[PDB]
């Protein structure tokens, strides 16, 4: 968590300043530490999607009815 | 649960839940303490209000929202409304073996069959397929036979056919009102990739041929499809439950032939001569030396019978048109000549219909139907039939008409300038002469729309019916109305304000004249009335339908006689003008309540 | 003239006089945009007024404050293309001045104690293309004007919902742009109420005892006083005789010494008269005349310091007396007539239950804030912020100026805020109105509503942003160190360009624009809705929203709306059109002068039209003298009549003003219903552009306008001469006329090929130009996907007949022959998308190669070793596109297959497929591929392929560029090297460049060797910057998501034409589907042998009313009438004048039309290249309802050698019979739609499922399942069936055993069924006795 907060902090520096968002090297090299572990926080970090979101810009869909049970079974598999 | 992305989704409940635990063992920290009881309440409350916000969350008060700035589902979400587990779910829902597409017309047809794409059918009828490729040894499993599938032979063609015979299928247009909105039919197949169906049923579907499109499911088992080859099939389905008439008008193209062909015109030629049968009528014709429309003198035969259903021989002369000669000769043998006479308007063919059934049956009277629309649309075709700018007719005395009826309200505005008469007044005496004038104008046109044919013809001069395109389309009954032929060639009397209240002055022209900016803005807001609240009968209509099948679901028959004794009396309605429904008609197909007799009493 | 005027010219019948020419078609979001980010001295529109707004910003308490000073934009990183092409959005960067000020607090004033400029980086902002488009992830995308109700202040009342009552209850409300609301109302019993914000009903007076009021000031305002007079025996009053009126006397209202009016008796206006006349103000009275009356303020003996009396008492006759001996010789009172003079607001202050300041604030306080107790100074800063407060309160100033004119007011403007004197002027209004006086308002009339577009809800966005910022400042700002905290640091930038970003593609207005054709495009652009935030929902609406207002007329087409729930709301926009500075609409009107016709115009709004008095169009004015007749069809405040001359103020300008342009282009649409035509308008945009750009013979003469101000297609903006040309792209030289002095002087103009659109269709662009030829300025180059030498074309004309045939156009089907599809003339092309991706796992990367097993190797073929295919390479279902693999586990197995490898050995290895392929069914033809890859990762074999053949491709393409500049500059080095005495033929034939060290010459021939050594020094200057600069902009990586590592993309193409089922239509609602085609054989053909395209069914005609079509089919044989003969004049070669006097005489055919056309003029070869042009017709416009007539096309058609009625005689073609009567024949113009019948069907036998339920899911491309709703099984179960719902319940949806069960049973040749119990159920269950239920299921 204090490894993301410091991080953020520092981007924002980095905003300022470039003009730009920033590359994972620059602020890694100098957060001090390679950029496996950037990355890595980067693939970790954002929340979960909330399954009842609405896809469908009106009330039309929900997100729960576009997905498949990728798990259980096949019937011409089973014969 | 993930998906590809590597996103995890989440149930929002989940919150719900895990806020609670963690309240409550937050709470045993402070019993372990015995802190002062302050905290302890409100934690309580938090806690109970927690418990309120995963039972139902929008039922206390304060409603929570997530991240999302929306609110959260507690249980009874997934059962309260449409998107509760019961009418999404539970009743509403989806099926395999199906398909839909859209639809499109087979007018070679015989009604109870349908049209169909290939390899719909082919990918729905696929397993059938693999079981008996297995059993003739083609694919010993099933990799094998479905890679054949995959490969397209003529063999698995073949055996396509093979199997869809007997094998029924079923329909359903979108949405279903009346039973009747869906039927079971027979495969016939196409190489197209839409479907198509006999015309008759439209109606039955309120279907139009303009981007509609249906759905088709299958009777696996065979009980499924014992009940549609015995009920929901449509020669098994012809008349109405909710009244006792047919619904297989015959619609307007059809009946237009069938018109055209009965007709009492004298133009042509071959008037006044005499043939043996029917048979060499229609063989002069395909000769081209008389028309259809020729009375003539000519040999009939026909058959009756009033005994023990044993038909009674018959043969003599008639006077008659050639065209209903060949209408003659699909009759089966029950009915006389006295049905054809006519120039056959849509009344007419309903009420052969009905005597074919009543007398007959089912099996004479669709095969006689089907015969129907074959000749109707066979005819029409050789007629030559068209519209112009021409056949539309402009009465001369259109705008003298309108000059008289301008000086009389020029006339009423000087009166009411002085101040005699009032608004109301004005306003009465207004309406109804351009109501009047409008009325004159109609007269006029019709009188010159209908029976101006002056054709000298072993005559000199005798009036018969017109032969233009539109009147014969309005007499006819397929399509039209009066009103609306007055409105292309009359001006289109009067329209009002979308409050219900109307104008002063109405327009004064037609479409064949042009119209100008002001009557096309003015007749804007009331199509505009009519498409909308057209748009939204139906929300009222579904709504209101739930709830009476919702209050009779249940009901069944259970008995033959109940045993007991005396209801209701029934007494016709023949007050506000003349008789509206008989006693004789209604009490039909009900039953006696009492003994019963005649004015002559003791019958 | 023009040059695409002369390469072909279309016929007009116009005869009405334009005097206005139409305008730019969307200049408004240009200009709203403009405005929005531009810079504003002082006429503050856009950011500056935001920032004034909320800037300057002190510290929490004073020390430190910013000050706001400037702004700049700043150029973007890359073009719109590439943008288009990475996934990008396209902006700007945005940089703004800030200044640290901190003053010693310590000190009075010690500003000069550290001041810190510095700039700041906060924010991108997207930007508006030249034609209209943001764009988002290369997606161009659309945001809407919205239309909804201004703000001020609005008056109505209600027909008595107590309709026990069956009165009208007036009430009044406010509306700022932003805070809060009020809401003034009438009970039915006679009693003033006040809610904020719809909180309850609350009373009127206590916000006045709020106001620091006091109740003699209340009624010292409100009421006109009555006034009582003791003088020690006897009452005398002072009457203003006009207060009996409508009344009956009480007393005998009598004269002084004199009666007037007995007892009972109607007071009438002529003892009103008298007493005026009498000038009579003293009368005489009874005492007891009082009693009814109330005081008006307390009247004391103030010998005692005791209430005598309350105000707001009745009075009585003891404390008439007891007053009597107090001194006082009078109380002033009120009056009180219930017919004028409503006393409501006493009655209700007798109910007022407080009389402080304090219980009143109290009150509001608690209605606002429940549960709490109350503190004073809290309950006063929210009485004063909720309305006096500029930060939680604003108007939006039109707000102000309409209000000021409800009011009667002289004044304009002030501020977002309150004073006093509004509040009762406006109940003065109110209570005004409740006595009848004056008018209530309705809401439809457009002086009430007003647009809101794109600017504004930028500046809403921008500044709620830097409000969310603002709160952080202060509470950063007087904490800690202020020398050293730069300005910069107490800033973040996250919140502005979240908002804007999520804006600008998460609302409901952001829609992607629809490229199906042009007309979609710009009417898509001139929306309006009134839906989203400040706006409507359908079940808070009715039906007087729904419709149409006087009002619509000249701003708004009433037609062009659809037929879903969405009826009424949206409204696309009319044509000359404009909207007003404070965001009104309005019109353009001719003027009127005695009679004679003000040429010059004005742009009228919603209101003073209702003023003044308007003329029509249709008036056939009498050639610059006066008007023709006395009686003119003319119009005011709602409803129209007959008018003088002389009467008359304005009139309007052209028959066009009401609709919008897509019911504008059809032709005798006066010929035509409405309803009808709203249907061809609103189907006249799923259309598709066809595989050519075949014309439409007859139009209005609005088509070349839409086609260029669309901007789908090229022209130039300067003229000049072309110098290259090419399929790809062109090269154009300038003329010295429009030569800008230091530049090289020459436009250019590449062009795009074929490229998808957001609905997956083909577009192009190609020249319709040639070699060596000039060019003028707005001149067109080349066309669009659906356009014909600037000449707008959706559909194609074809000809037809009318008649029924065998049942195949039995209900407004259609049939068509095999010709057509032989010409390929509605084939259509389809572009599609398909993508693949690479990323990093748990285990490592999904790899990429050809080389992976289990492949039918004749697939691998295709591909390269990369795992990729080539160009040009056709595909079908199954087959591969890309080969990607993926690191494997470990897999457990059974005995079977256990023996099985047993018996052979050979395994998988480690890795597994994960192959990108095509789905089933679809096959196309690859002409595209593109990768976009990771910074720092290594680009393979493949990627460098693609790369170094696009860096060859672009530097090649500045090869060509640089190349013919410096081409173009070389220009110099001939003249001025020859130049400096002459060595030219011994100059020549040497090399080029050794030219610069000749024979040496005077001063300035030193200065030219400087100058063409700077020259040759730019030379490689050029080259480095430009291609050094680009080559490293392409040579770079790509900015994606985490977890990916590369990714691919492929598009492809199919070719589609035409089936069965297919819709088809044409303009005038006479919708189509196709039945069959036929051959040519069967179909009919004339006597002169001519078959015919298609056929349908004339019943249709009357019953909908769609009567022109039929029209234009008359005319559109005449147009080849003419047409055709031109060919045989053109092959029977005989002469240019013989068919130049031929047309000539075509032009001027008509009686009175406006168009001329000289001749002698032209040369031959503008004739015979416009001659060539024609041979296939005589294209024609007719405008809406400056309409031709029957009259002249029965003209054209004896022109033309033809029938007059266009009926004619016909013979089948199965038979070879003739038909019994003649028919009617013509061509007409008609087009297909995006309604296509692959694009609808799908089937399905087995497959996937949910997971919660475990029943099959919903979508074609998703493999969907049908839907079996609750009426259906109605439908069975009174078909009397069981087995068939029973079965589809159970098995087919939710049962796992038994789909099992069954599937394995059926493929045995057994029709057999074995039901469960569906999962769903116990779901419900589960769910239940979550709550506390001890549901359960009881044994037999």
């Amino acid at each position: 968590i204090e490894t993301i907060n410091k991080l953020n902090r520092i981007s924002r520096q980095m905003l300022q300043e470039m003009g730009r968002e920033p590359t994972p090297e620059e602020l890694a090299e100098r957060m001090l530490m390679p950029e496996d572990k950037i990355r890595k926080v980067l693939k970790i970090a954002k929340e979960p999607i909330s399954m009842e979101t609405p896809i469908g810009d009106d009330e039309d869909s929900h997100l729960g009815d576009f997905i498949e049970d990728t798990t259980l079974e096949l019937p011409l598999d089973s014969a | 649960v993930p998906l590809d992305g590597g996103r995890f989704a989440t149930s929002d409940l989940n919150d719900l839940y895990r806020r609670v635990i963690n309240r409550n063992n937050r709470l045993k920290r402070l019993l372990d303490l015995a802190a002062p009881d302050i905290i302890v309440r409100n934690e309580k409350r938090m806690l109970q209000e927690a418990v309120d916000a995963l039972l139902d969350n929008g039922r206390r008060g304060r409603a929570i929202t997530g991240s999302n700035k929306r609110p959260l589902k507690s249980l009874a979400d997934m059962i309260k409304g449409k998107q509760g587990r019961f009418r999404q779910n539970l009743l509403g829902k989806r099926v395999d073996y199906s398909g839909r597409s859209v639809i499109t017309v087979g007018p070679y047809l015989r009604l109870h069959q349908c049209g169909l794409p290939k390899k719909m059918a082919l990918e729905l009828f696929k397993p059938f397929i693999y079981g008996k490729l297995e059993l003739r040894g083609l694919a010993t499993t099933i990799k094998a036979a479905k890679k054949m599938v995959e490969r397209e032979e003529a063999v698995v063609w073949d055996i396509l056919d093979e199997v869809i015979r007997e094998h029924p299928v079923l329909l359903n247009r979108a949405p279903t009102l009346h039973r009747l909105g869906i039927q079971a039919f027979e495969p016939v197949l196409i190489e197209g990739k839409a479907i198509q169906l006999h015309p008759l049923v439209c109606a039955a579907y309120n279907a139009d041929f303009d981007g509609d499109q249906m759905a088709v499911h299958v009777p696996l088992t065979l009980e499924a499809q014992l009940e549609a080859r015995a009920l929901m099939m449509s020669t098994n389905n012809i008349l109405s439950p909710a009244n006792g008439e047919p619904i297989i008008v015959p619609s307007q193209d059809v009946v237009l032939g069938l018109y055209y062909m009965t007709r009492d015109c004298v133009n042509a030629k071959g008037e006044g001569m005499v043939l043996t049968g029917p048979k060499e009528a229609e063989r002069l014709y395909r000769s081209g030396l008389a028309s259809l429309h020729a009375r003539v003198k000519v040999r009939i035969t026909e058959y009756e019978k009033d005994a023990n259903g044993e038909l009674v021989a018959k043969t003599s002369l008639k006077d008659t048109t050639v065209g209903r000669a060949i209408l003659w000769m699909i009759v089966p043998k029950g009915l006389p000549y006295s049905i054809v006479n006519q120039a056959l308007g849509k009344k007419a063919i309903s009420k052969m219909l009905n005597t074919c059934y009543r007398i007959l049956g089912l099996k004479p009277t669709v095969i006689f139907a089907d015969q129907i629309m074959y000749t109707g649309f066979a005819y029409a075709a050789r007629s030559g039939a068209s519209v112009g700018i021409d056949d539309m007719v402009i009465p001369e005395k259109k705008h003298e008409i309108i000059s008289e009826a301008e000086a009389e309200v020029a006339e009423i505005q000087e009166q009411f300038q002085s101040g005699l008469v009032t608004a109301g007044e004005r306003y009465n005496k207004v309406i109804d002469i351009w109501a009047a004038a409008n009325d004159r104008v109609s007269k006029a046109m019709m009188d010159n729309l209908q029976t101006e044919t002056v054709i000298n013809r072993d005559g000199q001069e005798e009036k018969q019916v017109s032969f233009n395109s539109i009147y014969m389309m309005a007499d006819s009954g397929a399509r039209g109305s009066a009103a609306q032929i007055r409105q292309l060639a009359g001006m289109r009397g009067l329209m009002a304000k979308p409050d219900g209240s109307i104008i002063e002055t109405p327009i004064t022209a037609n479409f064949r004249e042009g119209l100008n900016v002001l009557q096309y803005f003015i007749s804007t807001h009331g199509a505009r009335k009519g498409l909308a609240d057209t748009a939204l009968k139906t929300a009222n209509s579904g709504y209101l339908t739930r709830r009476l099948v919702d209050v009779a679901q249940d009901l069944v028959v259970t008995e033959d006689d109940c045993g007991t004794h005396e209801g209701i009396m029934m007494t016709p309605v023949i007050e506000g003008g003349d008789v509206k429904e008989p006693l004789r008609d209604r009490v039909l197909g009900r039953v006696t309540a009492e003994d019963v007799l005649k004015p002559g009493t003791a019958d | 003239y023009s040059y695409t005027e002369k390469k072909r010219i279309r016929k007009d019948f116009g005869k009405r006089p334009q005097v206005l020419d139409v305008p730019y078609l969307l200049s408004i979001q240009l200009d709203s945009f403009q405005k929005f980010i531009e810079q504003d001295p002082e006429g503050q529109y856009g950011l500056e007024a935001a920032f004034r707004s909320v800037f300057p910003i002190q510290s929490y308490s004073g020390n430190s404050e910013l000050q706001y000073v400037s702004y700049r934009l700043g150029e973007p990183v890359f073009d719109v293309q590439e943008c288009q092409i990475r996934g990008v959005t396209y902006s700007a960067p945005l940089r703004v001045k800030l200044r640290l000020v901190i003053y010693e607090r310590e000190a009075p004033e010690g500003t000069v104690k550290d001041i810190k400029e510095q700039e700041v980086y906060m924010g991108e902002i997207p930007l508006m293309t030249d034609n209209g488009t943001f764009v988002i992830n290369g997606t161009e995308r659309v945001i809407v004007s919205q239309l909804h109700r201004s703000p001020g202040v609005f008056f109505d009342s209600d027909k008595g919902k107590t309709h026990s009552s069956g009165k009208v209850l007036y009430n009044a409300r406010i509306i700022p742009y932003r805070g809060s609301w009020l809401d003034f109302e009438f009970d039915p019993k006679d009693n003033l109420f006040v809610r904020i914000d719809r909180r309850r009903k609350l009373p009127a007076t206590i916000i006045l005892r709020a106001l620091n009021y006091t109740t003699e000031q209340i009624l010292d305002l409100f009421f006109e006083k009555v006034i009582f007079e003791i003088r020690d025996n006897k009452l005398q009053m002072e009457l203003v005789p006009e207060r009996l009126r409508g009344e009956t006397a009480s007393f005998d209202i009598e004269a002084n010494g004199k009666v007037y009016v007995e007892k009972g008796r109607r007071i009438t206006a002529r003892h009103i008269r008298q007493l005026e006349k009498d000038d009579v103000k003293l009368i005489e009275v009874p005492v007891e005349y009082i009693a009814g009356k109330v005081v008006a303020k307390d009247y004391i003996d103030e010998s005692t310091g005791e209430l005598i009396c309350a105000a707001n008492m009745e009075l009585s006759l003891d404390l008439l007396a007891k007053l009597s001996q107090s001194g006082h010789k009078r109380i002033e009172t009120l009056f009180t007539n219930d017919l004028d003079h409503g006393p409501y607001i006493s009655e209700t202050l007798r109910v007022d239950p407080t009389n402080d300041r304090l219980s009143a604030l109290v009150e509001i306080y608690r209605m606002m804030r429940p549960g709490e107790p109350p503190t004073r100074e809290a309950a006063e800063s929210l009485f004063e912020n909720l309305f006096f407060s500029e930060d939680r309160y604003d108007l939006s100033a039109v707000g102000r100026m309409k209000f000021n004119r409800s009011l009667l007011r002289e004044e304009i403007e002030g501020s977002g805020i309150l004073s006093k004197d509004d509040i009762i002027d406006v109940m003065k209004k109110l209570i005004d109105i409740r006595n009848g006086k004056g008018e209530v308002d309705d809401i439809d009339h457009l002086g009430n509503r007003r647009i809101r577009s794109v600017g504004e809800m930028a500046e809403n966005q921008f500044r709620v942003g830097l409000v969310r910022v603002e709160r952080a400042v202060k509470e950063r700002l007087s904490l800690g160190d202020l020398d050293t905290l730069m300005p910069q640091d107490m800033i973040n930038a996250k919140p502005i360009s979240a908002a804007v970003k999520e804006f600008f593609g998460s609302s409901q207005l952001s829609q992607f624009m629809d490229q199906n054709n042009p007309l979609s495009e710009i009417t898509h652009k001139r929306r309006i809705s009134a839906l989203g935030p400040g706006g409507l929902t359908r079940e808070r609406a009715g039906f007087e929203v729904r419709d149409v207002h006087p009002t619509h007329y000249g701003r708004v087409c009433p037609i062009e709306t659809p037929e879903g729930p969405n009826i009424g709301l949206i409204n696309s926009l009319s044509v000359y059109a404009q909207t007003n500075e404070y965001g009104f609409l309005e019109t353009p009107y001719r003027k009127v002068t005695d009679g004679v016709v003000t040429d010059e115009i004005h742009y009228l709004s919603a209101i003073e039209e209702g003023n003044y008095v308007i003329a029509q169009a249709n008036s056939n004015l009498d050639e610059e003298g006066h008007f023709v007749e006395d009686l003119v069809t003319c119009r005011s405040k709602g409803e129209s009549s007959l008018f003088s001359r002389d009467q008359v103020d304005y009139m309007d300008v052209s028959t066009q003003q009401v609709v919008s342009v897509g019911a504008s282009l059809i032709p005798f649409l006066e010929h035509d219903d409405a309803n009808r035509a709203l249907m061809g308008a609103n189907m006249q945009r799923q259309a598709v552009p066809t595989l050519r750009a075949d014309k439409p013979l007859v139009g209005t003469g609005m088509e070349r306008a839409v086609a260029v101000d669309s901007g789908v297609t090229a022209v130039a903006k300067r003229g000049g001469v072309v110098q290259y040309v090419d399929a790809s792209r062109i090269v154009i030289k300038v003329n010295e006329d429009e030569m800008y002095p230091g530049e090289a002087g020459i436009d250019i103009y590449n062009l795009t090929k074929y490229t998808r659109s957001n609905q997956n269709t083909c577009i192009n662009q190609m020249p319709c130009v040639s070699l060596g030829e000039p060019v003028e300025r707005g001149d067109v180059l080349a066309d669009g996907p659906s356009t014909d030498l600037g000449e707008l074309a959706l559909g194609q004309n074809m000809r037809v007949a009318f008649m029924p045939w065998n049942g195949y156009n039995f209900e407004d089907s259609i049939l068509v022959s095999e010709r057509v599809v032989q010409e390929d003339r509605f084939t259509t092309i389809h572009i599609q998308e398909l993508a693949c991706v690479s990323r990093d796992t748990k285990l490592g990367p999904e790899e990429i190669t050809a080389d992976i097993p289990n492949v039918g190797e004749a697939a691998l073929s295709k591909l390269d070793e990369s795992g990729i295919v080539y160009i040009g390479a056709e595909v079908t279902g199954g087959d591969i596109l890309v080969g990607k693999v993926t690191p494997k586990g470990e897999t457990q197995l059974t005995p079977e297959e256990k023996l099985l490898r047993a018996i052979f050995g050979e395994k998988a290895s480690d890795v597994k497929d994960s192959s990108l392929r095509v789905p089933n069914g679809v096959s196309g033809t690859v002409i595209d591929v593109q990768v976009f890859t990771r910074d720092g990762v290594e680009k393979d074999k493949r990627a460098l392929e693609i790369e170094e053949m696009q860096l060859k491709q672009a530097k090649k393409d500045l090869s060509e560029e640089l190349q013919i500049l410096e081409a173009g500059l070389f220009s110099r080095i001939r003249a001025v090297l020859v130049a400096g005495g002459v060595e030219a033929e011994k100059l020549d034939k040497l090399p080029r460049d050794r030219w610069l060290e000749l024979g040496l010459t005077d001063e300035e021939k030193q200065n030219q060797l400087e100058q063409l050594a700077e020259q040759y020094d730019e030379l490689k200057h050029e080259f480095e910057k430009k291609l050094e600069a680009k080559r490293r902009k392409i040579t770079q990586g790509d900015d994606l998501a985490p977890g990916v590592l590369k990714i691919v993309k492929v598009y492809l193409a199919v070719k589609r034409r035409i089936q069965p089922g297919d819709k088809m239509a044409g303009r005038h609602g006479n919708k189509g589907v196709i039945s069959k085609i036929n051959p040519i054989e069967d179909m009919p053909y004339d006597e002169n042998g001519t078959p015919v395209d298609i056929v349908l069914n004339p019943l249709g005609v009357p019953s909908r009313m769609n009567i022109g079509q039929i029209l234009e089919t008359h005319l559109g044989m005449a147009a080849k009438g003419i047409g055709d003969k031109i060919n045989a004049m053109l092959k029977q070669q005989q002469e240019v004048a013989k068919l130049r006097e031929f047309i000539q005489r075509a032009y001027d055919l008509g009686a009175d039309v406006r168009q001329k056309v000289d001749l002698s003029t032209f040369s031959d070869e503008e004739v015979m290249r416009l001659a060539e042009n024609l041979r296939k017709g005589m294209p024609i416009a007719t405008p809406v309802f400056d309409g031709a007539k029957e009259a002249e096309i029965k003209e054209l058609l004896k022109l033309g050698d033809l029938p007059t009625s266009g009926q004619i005689r016909l013979y089948d073609g199965r038979t070879g019979e003739q038909f019994e009567r003649p028919v009617t024949v013509g061509y007409m113009y008609m087009l297909k739609l995006n309604h296509l019948v692959d694009d609808k069907m799908h089937a399905r036998s087995t497959g996937s499922y949910s997971l919660v339920t475990q029943q099959p899911l919903g979508g074609k491309a998703q493999f969907g399942g049908q839907r079996f709703g609750e009426m259906e099984v109605w439908a069975l179960e009174a078909y009397g069936a069981a087995y068939t719902l029973q079965e589809m319940l159970t098995v087919k949806s939710d049962d796992v055993n038994g789909r099992t069960k069954m599937y394995k049973n059926i493929v045995d040749g057994n029709h057999q069924m074995e039901p469960g119990m569906p999962e769903s159920f116990n779901v419900l269950l589960k769910e239940i006795r979550s709550l506390g239920i001890n549901i359960e299921l009881e044994d037999e």
